[PDB]
């Protein structure tokens, strides 16, 4: 049902760059608890998306510390400072509040 | 680590229907519910199904009803989907997916009378598995 | 987040049942009554209406449990009596109400009549089995 | 025989007339948290099987609540702001250069002259021999008061819960006139969302019927009742503010400053309102269909106005500012709209309690939704001013009744002797 | 110029106890949840919309006016991992009621309408002979 | 085996953590008779309580002095406290008059008496006046030669308060309403947070005289023989250094002229007060402590500074930033107001002092901007000896200066043992017995 949308999707990179991605959402997912759904996954090409962000501005463990995302009601950022080598793939922006679940193009990555 | 394995992968004709398979890893999985999402061979994503820890509750998407069949059974730790009913355009790779956190068990409202299960974001996937639908 | 459907029959559910059937949720009704869920989740900044309407829920509570008591029949939600019916009241007789009818309708009957029903449940039950205690 | 059992928790009900609560979902907005309660967290619906209920829009006080509490929830952020008693002098007010906007001039008011201030057109009046002099409208009246600057004014998405004892009912039925029966009933904890908007001759951010159109009236065989019309598919309006404004807060009498319109950077260009031509010539035709069931076929097409300059225009607000738009033009592909902003307004037309607007410096711009209209016949032609109704357009479904417990029923059960 | 050491016991005094002990001092926990510038008044009544709530799911139970009673309702296994004398011997309550928190509503509703509503319908139906 | 049901329990001991309402329960002697002492209002609730207290010896609660509700509860109430004594007292609106002030006869400070034109409750005629008039109040004005104004005009009003009421901090003890159980930690070893030991249970709070100081806090309540310093993270720059010493340090201040009764022109029903002469003598107040203890103290402090990094580099620095008002030490002293200069108290260590004080009289509310209290003073000479039991320092070789913005930190080292949790009486359990069913 509820959709939403991203930035132009291919961005060549720097290394050390603050690079931001939107995700502008047809609604305020904030659910009942309090809790913004939101999940910000990735996946590098030929491999399995992997978890980088659970819940605004909130870094999923074991995954290093230069990925501070942020966002409220209709619009949510991903903010990357320290831009390396190894962050070449797809963004996948993500809805909780309401089956049935959306996600997006997938934000291409390269140098 | 929960690390979730994906089997039972298949490549048939339509009209026909396959099962896969999704086995995980020093996990009590009693509680968890699971999920399945669609990486159609050019596309982003698209999720598809959702269980409970129960297994009591199960909703879909709106495409596959009276197509799709979601069962776990926690005793062998493996999840089951009877895919009946084949499509061409449906040829993609399938996965299974652990939820972020570990659920609990329904909260009755005391007002409606009406339970509600919790469902939120999944963290770990499987390796992947194929099915493929041509002729 | 999911639900289903309810299997527990809610909220002024079985508004619409007979009098034989609405009575399995005549316990949800009750609880209900008194302070519904509790709203005014500790929000304290920044009056005096507010608390009147508060205060007087507890008095409609604590008429009944009182008016229950001296009726013989606190705790209870269903007790028998040693009143007969007197049929000028309604005549009406009983599976033409019981298995017909709702509870909206059978209020609708005995509505004229409803604190001469109070007076003779006081007096000839409990003022009466005071006199047999000795 | 036949023995009279006690029956506790049985669900019967009168009506009654009594008190709610407002609940707010979730800075230093009047409506946030100094009026109401905190965040919503979900509302409830149980849906009833075998249930008839009358109901009426026009004996409900659900729509009197508001008319009684907005008048004063409103009036609770005007006791501590700044009352303007000493501006009330001789005006000498000339005409701006590159006369809507007169540059006035007046002595001090000071906390210890000849000042100076410019400001709108329609809040002077003229007065004897010494001409191009005024005073304001409302001196010889009663007093004037400017809102604190640190005050919100958007409507929020209210939420009337229950209190204890007290079902909030629900009927269901797209058929639904403004009166009659209902059969899919339902009970809910607490009201949808409603947001408080303040409109004259339509209805502004409210709620659309069921892919339809459906006017209602009580009195229609009369011109008592106000025959008020729902609107499926909203037409959007634009309206801008493009006169970038400055503002300053010269000093008011012993201790206090006031906030006034500095210049106009950009020259003067009256700030108007849009609408797209092609849809509300159509939105029209679908109304005609259903005043054809109440009566090429568009018999009706006549406006009229006059009197009070709160119900000549068309009155609302935009970014805490109010309008007064003209619309005979309009009622009869963009279309623009000669509409004017008055700045001391009257709060629902009470006698006296006047209240003063803040002069917004830079540019301003809202646009918005159309779910209602307001017409009066004898064909149609638009009403306006009865704050209450605009209130009558969301609570055509719902009522409050109080819960009656206890009931009694014959059987051939007797209590047993106690040996 | 006063002074001696306990008698009885005290308030909230067996809340590190087990539930063996703690058994048969619920009392003092009972007596005093009652009696102990508006900002008194609006605590005097949460006091009181408080202590209605309780006693009220007490009289539905059929259960008003004891302090402990059992009911027919069953124990259901899935609810508690726990052995029965580790519950009785070890555990204290202030434990307890964070591991069956969850399981609260499933319990309230399945006693009521479980049971004591229908020990009501079976109860007035014993009659006619 | 054995089939099991369900058994209802009532009165169980378990609480959950609540944020519920605290009263008032201060002292109730000599209230009566012109005490309309503010903090007590008329003594609040007339308890007088007596503080009894149940040990638990089995219970493990974990505590946070951080984020504790009940000191939110008393900055909610203190300026409400004030607010309705703010109300009926007169308001100083119509004096914002141009002024000509001339020195006075026996430094900056009191020099200038003023005059102004008034007419406040005649409403007929107007009338100059003669007055009292420090700095830290006035402004010279522009365009014109020796014309002042007060400097809080063009906020939001200006209301003083009324001589009836006394400002003088008796103890107040908070006390718990039904149904909810103050918990108090027993261990003197507590750090601040974390869990504690065999908490106790009190009806009713100990001692807490709710003074007003900045940079430092007067009449305490203190440890056991040992200094313990607690903070938030501790490590972080930008936090409170909230310090417990355990013994106390004597100070005394006093005002040695000879203020008086005075006649300050009437407003309707209103008679406003602006201090009279001086006996005709000025020497400028000061606060005089002993000042071998508190070189004593400072040493005493790095002891326990210190454990928590190596065994180097501590020292004292004064504070800095802004205008006087939060620099000089901050204080009041028997309806009076003190702002008194504390930089000889800060100089650095390694491993009897006259303090120059400053007086206002237009004294701004403790925390919100716009409005302001106001009082003159009663006659004669004023003294109080006080005490010390903590002061408030910033971090920044590592540097310590005297900090402080909040008094809520005064009160979180008051309130840095006490949690509030409401009883959930009801409770079930199984067992293998049944109701009795027919
Ligand atoms: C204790 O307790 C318990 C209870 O409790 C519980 O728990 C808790 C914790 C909480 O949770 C609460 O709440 C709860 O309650 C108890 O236990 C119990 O018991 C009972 C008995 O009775 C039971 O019941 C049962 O149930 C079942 C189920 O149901 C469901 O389902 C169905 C179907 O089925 C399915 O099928 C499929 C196909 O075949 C399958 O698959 C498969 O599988 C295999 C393996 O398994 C493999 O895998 C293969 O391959 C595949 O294929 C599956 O599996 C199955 N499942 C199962 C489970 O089995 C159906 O039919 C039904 O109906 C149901 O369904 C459902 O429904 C719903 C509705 O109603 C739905 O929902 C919906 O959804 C949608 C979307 O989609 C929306 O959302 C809506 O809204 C909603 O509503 C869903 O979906 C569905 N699902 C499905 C899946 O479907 C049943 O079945 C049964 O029945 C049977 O049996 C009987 C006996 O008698 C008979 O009679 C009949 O006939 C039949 O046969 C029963 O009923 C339960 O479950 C339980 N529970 C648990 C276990 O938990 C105990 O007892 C106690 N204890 C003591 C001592 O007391
Ligand atoms: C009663 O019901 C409640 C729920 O009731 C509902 O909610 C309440 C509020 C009421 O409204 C009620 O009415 C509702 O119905 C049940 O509570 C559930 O309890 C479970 C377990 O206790 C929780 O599940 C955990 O979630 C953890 C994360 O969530 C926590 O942390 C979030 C942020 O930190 C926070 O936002 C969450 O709120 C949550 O915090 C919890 O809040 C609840 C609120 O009540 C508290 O009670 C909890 O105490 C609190 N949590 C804690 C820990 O204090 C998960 O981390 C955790 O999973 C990990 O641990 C298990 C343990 O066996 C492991 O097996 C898992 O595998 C997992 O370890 C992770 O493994 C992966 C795999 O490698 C690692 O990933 C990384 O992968 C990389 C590659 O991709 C690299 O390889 C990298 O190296 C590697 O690190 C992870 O790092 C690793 N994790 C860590 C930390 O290292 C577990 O799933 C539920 O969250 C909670 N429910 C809810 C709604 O919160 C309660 O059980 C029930 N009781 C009964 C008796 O029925
Ligand atoms: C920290 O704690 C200490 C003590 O615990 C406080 O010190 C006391 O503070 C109070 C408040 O100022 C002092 O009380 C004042 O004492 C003055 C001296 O009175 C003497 O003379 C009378 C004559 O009978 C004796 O009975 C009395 O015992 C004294 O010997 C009084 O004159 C003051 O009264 C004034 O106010 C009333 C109010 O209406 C007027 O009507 C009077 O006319 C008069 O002007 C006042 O009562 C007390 O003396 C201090 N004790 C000391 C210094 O040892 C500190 O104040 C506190 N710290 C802080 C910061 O407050
Ligand atoms: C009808 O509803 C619409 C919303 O769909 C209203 O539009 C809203 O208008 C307000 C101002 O009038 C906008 O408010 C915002 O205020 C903040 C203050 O910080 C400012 O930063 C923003 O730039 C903006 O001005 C609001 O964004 C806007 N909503 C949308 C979605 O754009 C409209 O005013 C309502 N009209 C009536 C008559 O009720
Ligand atoms: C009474 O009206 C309500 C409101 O439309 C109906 O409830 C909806 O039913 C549809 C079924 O197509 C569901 O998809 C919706 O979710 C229901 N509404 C809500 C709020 O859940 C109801 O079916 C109607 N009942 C009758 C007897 O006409
Ligand atoms: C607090 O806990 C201690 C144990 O940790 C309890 O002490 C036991 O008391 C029973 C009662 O006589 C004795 O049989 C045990 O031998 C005691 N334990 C030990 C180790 O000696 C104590 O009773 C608890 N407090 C309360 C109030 O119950
Ligand atoms: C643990 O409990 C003991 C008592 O069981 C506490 O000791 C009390 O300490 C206060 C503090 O001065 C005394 O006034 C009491 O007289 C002591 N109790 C008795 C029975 O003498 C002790 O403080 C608690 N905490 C710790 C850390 O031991
Ligand atoms: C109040 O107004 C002040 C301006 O007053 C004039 O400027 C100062 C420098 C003095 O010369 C004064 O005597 C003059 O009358 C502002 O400086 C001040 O910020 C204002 N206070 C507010 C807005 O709170
Ligand atoms: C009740 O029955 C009596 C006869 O026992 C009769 O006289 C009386 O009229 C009846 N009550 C009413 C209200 O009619
Ligand atoms: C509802 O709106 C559509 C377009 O939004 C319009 O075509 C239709 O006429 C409206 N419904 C009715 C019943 O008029
Ligand atoms: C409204 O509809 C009901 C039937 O649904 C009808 O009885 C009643 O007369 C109608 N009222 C108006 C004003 O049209
Ligand atoms: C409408 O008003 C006329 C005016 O007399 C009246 O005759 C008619 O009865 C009214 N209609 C209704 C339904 O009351
Ligand atoms: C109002 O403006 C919007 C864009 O903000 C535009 O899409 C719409 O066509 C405009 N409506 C008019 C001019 O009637
Ligand atoms: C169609 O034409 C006009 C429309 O202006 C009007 O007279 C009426 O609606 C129709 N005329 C007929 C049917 O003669
Ligand atoms: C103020 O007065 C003094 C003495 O009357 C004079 O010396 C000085 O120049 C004056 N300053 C002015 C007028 O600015
Ligand atoms: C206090 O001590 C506990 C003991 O584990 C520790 O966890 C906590 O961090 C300490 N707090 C401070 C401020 O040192
Ligand atoms: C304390 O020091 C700094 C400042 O916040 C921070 O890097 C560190 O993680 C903090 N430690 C905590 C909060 O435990
Ligand atoms: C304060 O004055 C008292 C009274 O003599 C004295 O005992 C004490 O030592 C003084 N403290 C100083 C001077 O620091
Ligand atoms: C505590 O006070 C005693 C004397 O009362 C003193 O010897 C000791 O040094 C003090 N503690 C610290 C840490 O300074
Ligand atoms: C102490 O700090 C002050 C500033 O607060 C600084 O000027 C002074 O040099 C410092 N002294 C030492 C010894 O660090
Ligand atoms: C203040 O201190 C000075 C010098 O230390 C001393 O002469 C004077 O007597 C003291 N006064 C008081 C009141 O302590
Ligand atoms: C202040 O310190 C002295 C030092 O012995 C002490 O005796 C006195 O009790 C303290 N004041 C208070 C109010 O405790």
């Amino acid at each position: 049902d509820i959709v939403m949308t991203q930035t132009p999707l291919s961005l060549s990179v720097t290394p050390g760059q603050p690079a931001s991605i939107s995700c502008k959402s047809s609604e305020s997912l904030r659910q009942s608890n309090g809790k913004t759904s939101l999940y910000w996954y990735r996946q590098k090409p030929g491999q399995s998306p992997q978890l980088l962000v659970f819940e605004v501005s909130n870094r999923f463990s074991g995954v290093s510390d230069r990925f501070v995302g942020s966002g409220s009601g209709t619009d949510f950022t991903l903010r990357i400072s320290r831009v390396e080598a190894e962050d070449v793939g797809f963004y996948y922006c993500m809805q909780s509040k309401d089956f049935p679940l959306t996600f997006g193009g997938g934000t291409k990555v390269d140098l | 680590r929960v690390q979730l394995v994906e089997s039972g992968g298949g490549v048939v004709q339509p009209g026909k229907s396959v099962r896969l398979s999704c086995v995980v890893s020093d996990f009590p999985f009693s509680k968890y519910p699971m999920y399945w999402v669609r990486q159609a061979p050019g596309k982003g994503l698209e999720w598809v199904a959702a269980i409970s820890g129960d297994a009591w509750h199960v909703v879909y998407s709106n495409s596959v009803q009276g197509r799709f069949l979601v069962s776990r059974d926690n005793v062998k730790n493996t999840l089951y989907l009877e895919m009946n009913s084949l499509k061409i355009e449906d040829t993609a790779v399938y996965r299974c997916a652990r939820m972020f956190q570990e659920s609990g068990p329904p909260r009755l409202d005391r007002w409606s009378g009406r339970n509600y299960y919790y469902y939120s974001g999944m963290d770990v996937w499987g390796q992947g598995t194929t099915v493929t639908v041509s002729s | 987040a999911v639900g289903i459907g309810a299997v527990f029959l809610g909220f002024l559910g079985a508004a619409g049942s007979t009098m034989g059937a609405a009575s399995m949720t005549l316990t949800v009704q009750a609880r209900l009554l008194l302070s519904g869920i509790v709203q005014q989740q500790n929000n304290l900044l920044r009056w005096g209406i507010k608390l009147q309407a508060r205060v007087l829920a507890v008095e409609r509570y604590l008429k009944d449990q009182q008016l229950l008591g001296i009726w013989g029949c606190s705790g209870k939600l269903i007790c028998t009596t040693a009143v007969p019916w007197n049929t000028s009241w309604s005549n009406k007789s009983y599976n033409q109400i019981w298995n017909n009818m709702t509870w909206m309708e059978w209020e609708r009957e005995i509505d004229n009549y409803t604190s001469l029903i109070y007076t003779l449940i006081e007096d000839s039950q409990n003022q009466q089995e005071k006199n047999e205690q000795e | 025989q036949l023995w009279v059992t006690v029956y506790y928790g049985v669900p019967v009900w009168k009506e009654a007339t009594t008190t709610l609560f407002c609940a707010s979902d979730a800075v230093h907005n009047v409506w946030a948290t100094h009026a109401c309660v905190p965040t919503d967290p979900n509302p409830q619906e149980v849906v009833l099987e075998n249930v008839t209920e009358n109901f009426n829009m026009w004996k409900n006080n659900m729509v009197e609540q508001m008319h009684e509490d907005i008048i004063s929830l409103w009036d609770q952020s005007l006791k501590p702001c700044v009352k303007l008693t000493p501006l009330c002098v001789t005006l000498n007010c000339t005409d701006l250069r590159n006369g809507e906007i007169k540059n006035c001039s007046f002595n001090i008011t000071t906390s210890m002259q000849k000042e100076y201030a410019l400001f709108y057109k329609l809040d002077v009046v003229p007065i004897k021999n010494d001409n191009t002099s005024y005073r304001l409208i409302s001196c010889n009246t009663s007093v004037i008061t400017q809102a604190c600057p640190k005050v919100s004014f958007e409507p929020i998405p209210i939420h009337y819960c229950a209190p204890a004892g007290f079902a909030i009912l629900k009927c269901n039925d797209k058929k639904f006139n403004g009166t009659g029966p209902c059969t899919n009933v339902s009970t809910v904890q607490c009201t949808h969302g409603i947001r408080p908007v303040v409109s004259t001759q339509l209805l502004l951010n409210g709620s659309l019927a069921e892919e339809e159109v459906v006017i209602r009236s009580a009195n229609f065989t009369d011109n008592a009742k106000i025959i008020i019309v729902q609107l499926n598919k909203s037409v959007e309006i634009n309206c801008t503010r493009p006169n970038n404004n400055t503002r300053k807060s010269i000093h008011i009498g012993p201790g206090r400053a006031f906030y006034t319109t500095g210049e106009i950077i950009g020259d003067i260009r009256q700030a108007h309102c849009n609408i797209s031509g092609t849809k509300w010539n159509d939105t029209l035709k679908q109304i005609v269909v259903k005043l054809k069931e109440q009566f090429n076929k568009t018999i009706v097409f006549n406006h009229s106005s006059g009197g009070d300059p709160e119900i000549v225009m068309h009155s609302f607000n935009c970014g805490g500012e109010f309008f007064y738009c003209n619309s005979t033009q309009l009622f009869n592909g963009t279309i623009v709209l000669p509409c004017r902003i008055k700045q001391i307004v009257n709060m629902w037309q009470e006698v006296g309690k006047a209240m003063y607007a803040p002069p917004i410096k830079g540019q301003i711009r809202c646009s918005s939704n159309i779910t209602g209209l307001i017409l009066i016949r004898d064909i149609f032609r638009p009403g306006g001013g009865d704050m209450r109704d605009n209130w009558r357009s969301e609570l055509y479904k719902y009522k409050v009744v109080k819960i009656e417990p206890l009931g009694i029923a014959p059987t051939k059960a007797k209590r047993r002797v106690v040996q």
